[PDB]
């Protein structure tokens, strides 16, 4: 049953997504919510066998404009393990639902001839969420890079503090 | 490591700093010491009679307590007149301070060299000064030393 | 293999139940450990292919009970996004992992002839955790409607009360 | 597509691990972590239809080595229910992740003559994962277990503490 | 924008909360100040002089002292005398409030016009009362205005 | 019940913890009540009277005051005086303490019997007893019971 | 006889005129002690309670304390509810003197006897009372009697 | 030898006032040493058996004068005894010391026909001491009964006084 | 008159004596009133601000209390910084002793004018300076003229 | 003229007892104004001749009993000097007027018959007198000896309490 | 009667001596005391007509020394009168009674040939007793003259410095 | 010379009272000094502390202060257990007074002789002692001596 299987995992993805949404910041959570609107959309599309319009090309261009903005943060991006922070784990498990789902979707359109934006849609989907555990990665620890720096020097400074007043007394 | 190196420097950091509070509470202490023996000593070494009825008015309270082993007094009265008695028994002579003034609470310990007019070591003694309510002097004992 | 990957979904369903519960209240805990136990029952039978007693006709009629109670009080429950909260995003996955479970356990039936009560029991299952959702949110979000009524009512009080003390002082 | 389903089962599994790791201690942490690296090979060896070199036995010694020791602490294990605490259902989540995951793998090694290893590795590993919420239940509840009988124990000296002060007073 | 709504709130109400804290404070302030006025003018403008000589033992401190720019007293007695002639040597006269008294900590200022007896506005004064650790009025002055 | 169960000991814990701590606050009360009869009974049981004017005076404060139906004194003389007039009208009786002394704050109330030498218990009375700022008992005030 | 007669009735004199400086002084001494009585009682017997708390915070003292066998208090607050919840509880009864009131220094002893509203004698009590160096009451100890 | 022997007697009497004027009032001082200035002038005309002019008749009729003033304040002068008072005593010594003198005087003008006025002044003047003394002793004594009665009266008014306070007292 | 020449001039003497004692007597009072006068006018009319601080802190007392129509303060401290922003706004200017002071008791009456930098009489005011148990200023009081 | 001169000395006598009579006690003073008295009536009976009654024998018998008194006192009478005391010297003075009235009366009385009474009298009077001066010095130096004997003891007894405190002191 | 006439007055004489003395200085009162011994000498050589020895001519030449050292201190001796104190009177009255007493003893020496010394003793007497009322009016006098200009130097004194003062304070 | 030896002796007596008047108080003064030192020494002399925490108490005033050239305490406690500690340290040994104690006001100076255990002489020093307004030891001031 590729349609029942196919629609079947689509619910699982728009569901993982209304999980991690809890856990991220509110520019985050708002762009996760308007997918999550896309999601119903594409099964709207796939449940009827093309009786009802599916999503936009609008909704794809509005991916890629995402992934461009996120990926000229991250350099590195061939050997980061998942999960780095448990809001970033949240991200890695919808990325890899989002991946059997999208094969799933292939088949319909192989057989039907709809979901092709859809298809193209889940494909920059999962593009998006890896890079989104990366930022979040880079967010949650850059700024604790400063608050570690932060630290190490406040410590340097009271040392040096304390050796001056030490031998100050005893003159 | 992450989690446990920032937290680990917060724990450091957090005693660093309380030895700072310590330690700077340390410096206003030995510093107190030095001002009451240079404020005292300054009234033994001062040569003009009248600066030191003044500043005894002003530094020392009306309330006031001395004794030694020879002499003894009470009240910025009094005590201007040992000071007086003392300095024209002895003009020229000074009062020099020897090695770190110490203490606790009110009261403050140290001690100190006479200088001969020429310069010679002659003898010393030790100090034990008391601050009343109202931050002048109440209480001085003074002992001498070999 | 219909039998191996049956099995195998109906044991991640009730793995996942085993999570949602420790965000949900003692009255919700109870009610899906009962579940959790009635999984156990169903995979049984499954896993025997009949040698073993299945679930009892009860356990599908406790359900339909459970649904009646809460679906008398959601309703709106045609256009609801999944997840309004962390703890109802829990319970939307599982209802998802349910419906693939569901599938499999269809297949089983239909090959083997066991499963019948399991069949129906996990049909129902899937639309009360919809409703438990649904409620969570209710429930969340009711008592939330509450606290802010109370400040937006106080709120307006203090701007009377200090509006009367300033110029009743210049008086 | 054994290989594109098994490969993307591996990646949900993986990406399970990055989440439950971020609840558990430093040492279940860097096991996790560890298996996370070694999930990241077999991938490898997959993927690559043989092309690329897969874990080695020690990989699997590792996990052996490691059941054994959780396996000494735990008497009772046929009749748990999954998810004890919020920890522990992370793990029990995981571990029915693995065993689609086995299954497909199997269905690799089975056509292709690779994973071998990676089959043993995986089998296994579903059977650590389970040790480890049955211990984290045990120290989870253990070490609770010794706090419900100190509050008992003070309770009881209390109350024999004032029943004599309060006759003691009336002599 | 829920999460946002209500802690938004919470925020708004806390600080209304506290000007509704530190505006109330100001309520008592005007009103003491009015307080002491009348006390103070009830004094000045009561015809009965026994009742004043009762009402100053217990209102006035005993330890209480005035001084104005013509005269000076202190104490119960004292002021009972002074307030015994001023009325004496202005009978029927009254001293009506004028403006809003205010002030801060122990001291209240005000001002207040003198009135004859058939209404005519002649004059006006300031004053300055201090009250003592008992309650008690301990200190008075007054100021002439043009 | 897991986590309820522990925490409904915790909450119960607090419970019986505070209430030792009031409880154990009224055992310090009713001995202190015990203490001041006894000592105070002790003085006028104490048939040597040099040792009475030695306790009171370290006992009892300098500015110290008693009254009963019949006679009063305040201060260690006139106390120590009433004291050695009573022992020595009265040689051989004694005062013994009855019932459980209780009070609050400073106050302290108990009842005592007179027994006569021969041991008849013929009346008794009842005291309250004042503590000034020093320790030192400032005020007893005695009555009698029929 | 002539000088004799002279110098006789001189010495007399001196003699009858100290003893009129010895007895106007003891008139001085019994109506200072009807007065107390009278004020003490006219607190007790006043129907209106708002005046009570005039009277006491003007004639007694903000240190002042009180003790009688079923009850006590200190300060002008603690006695003002005293006597305001025993005029509650008795409406119409009054304490009327009774004696002369007599004493010493400042202690003051004199009895009542407490009238029925309808005029029968019930009972009687006996009252000491102490004033401050500020003529304000600071101690009233009460007493039964049968 | 009647010259020798009146004149004699004469320095004694001059004697006797110059005592008696240190115990008496200015105003009786003055008269006393007029006194003295006349035996003065007395004792050069008796001294010189005429050849010295004596008194004039004013100094008797002077002594007539005074005579008259007081003997109007003497009601009772015929039995009184000599020195009510000393200084009363004084003037007593004097008049009987004046009366030989009279005596031996009027013998000098018996025989020697000088003296004329001297033998009258005498006779006044004994007179005269006579009554200052008496005058004394009622200016000593009448202003001493006014003291009497004051001291009197005093006392019967404190009497009064202390009757009414004491049983003013026990009322 | 020998005897009334001597006495006569001996009650003389006595009384020009006694007219010597009150009227020394009141030397020592206007110079007092010239001291306070020029002591308060030295600290006002000192053109460095550190001098007046030790000044102040010498002879003026610690609860010492400032008040005139527009502005008051109390203290050392207080009046010192009062002290300072009046020179710091009037630069150069200047107070002069105007008449003689005069006063009774710790009071003091002065007037003074206020001088301006090139010499001009602009205005003028009066000052009442009350001093503390110890010798220290406790107390000023100033007032505007016309 | 025996007659006047008699007289005249006479009233010199009783004008000298008036004086003396202030400076002695009670007793001494009663006594002389009785003798003043009875010198009033011994001038009576001289200066009628006879015609008037004199004193009586009983006045002549109370001087005797009033000598004997004060003669029993007296051991040492043969060496005194006159006037020891201001108060004696008076009584020393009235002694030596009345010898000289003594013999003027003698010749009265060897003249014309009268005074037998009076001369006897006057004889014993001045006896009495000189006693009376010397009881004075008696009770004069006496009572002063008493005086002098308690300074001296004072002295002595102060002396040894110092001596002993100061060595005492030392100790 | 010469005899008892001269030695009556005599009697008289010492007996004012006794009196004056104590009115005098213990320089007087010695000398005075001396003279009252002298005249108790004279008067055994006067009452046993010559059977005992009288006064030696020491007593007067002793008193013509003495007579000439006050003699030195009085420059007007001619117009005094007397009795300027109540000291000076008590000798003028003395010298008087020597002077009838002399006159009685001159009659002694004319008919009996003893008492040449006593004569001249008592003729140089009275001439000293006069010196000394002098001299006493200048003891008395001129030390008050002393005290008289103190207090009038005093007072103009005090008028100085109290003008001073008065316009010192207005300035 | 009767008058002037009886004179002479009078004046005599008055001389040799009043210097019986002084010389009596001269007693009081060195025996006065010899209490104070043997309470002081025998405080350090007692063998056991309980009754020197009882002595000191009574004896000794609650704000009292001691301070030598080693150590310093102040009240009952602090010199209770300073006391405690040196006889610790140093059981058998004990303090004898040495020389006449002397002093004026309320000080009080005397020397003193430590005696070993065996009794041998082994050093000696001098304190002085400072009475409170109630009696009660508030200051000690001890030196050593060579």
């Amino acid at each position: 049953s590729p349609i029942i299987e196919a629609n079947g995992t689509l619910d699982e993805l728009t569901s993982f997504i209304g999980e991690a949404k809890h856990y991220v910041d509110e520019e985050m959570k708002g762009i996760l919510e308007e997918i999550q609107n896309d999601i119903y959309k594409i099964m709207g599309e796939i449940g009827s066998k093309g009786k009802i319009e599916g999503i936009s090309e609008e909704r794809i261009k509005w991916l890629e404009g995402l992934i461009s903005r996120y990926e000229e943060m991250v350099n590195l991006k061939s050997f980061v393990l998942p999960g780095g922070t448990l809001e970033s784990a949240k991200l890695d498990v919808c990325r890899t639902i989002a991946r059997r789902a999208e094969r799933k979707v292939a088949t319909v359109l192989r057989e039907f001839g709809i979901g092709k934006e859809a298809l193209v849609y889940l494909n920059r989907l999962s593009d998006l969420l890896f890079l989104l555990a990366r930022v979040i990665e880079i967010a949650a620890a850059a700024q604790l890079e400063k608050e570690l720096q932060a630290l190490e020097k406040e410590n340097a400074q009271l040392e040096w503090e304390l050796q001056a007043l030490e031998k100050e007394l005893a003159q | 490591q992450l989690k446990k190196k920032l937290q680990a420097l917060k724990k450091k950091n957090a005693q660093l700093k309380w030895k700072l509070q310590a330690l700077k509470k340390k410096l206003a202490q030995a510093t107190q010491h030095l001002t009451i023996a240079q404020t005292y000593l300054a009234a033994w070494n001062e040569e003009d009679n009248e600066r030191r009825r003044h500043l005894v008015g002003q530094a020392w309270a009306e309330n006031t307590r001395y004794v030694d082993p020879l002499m003894q007094g009470e009240g910025q009265q009094g005590i201007a007149a040992m000071i007086e008695a003392a300095r024209q028994k002895f003009p020229g002579y000074r009062f020099v301070l020897a090695g770190t003034p110490d203490g606790h609470g009110n009261f403050t310990r140290f001690s100190w060299r006479l200088i001969s007019p020429d310069g010679d070591d002659v003898a010393g003694g030790t100090d034990v000064v008391s601050l009343n309510t109202e931050g002048r002097i109440d209480n001085v004992v003074g002992f001498l030393d070999g």
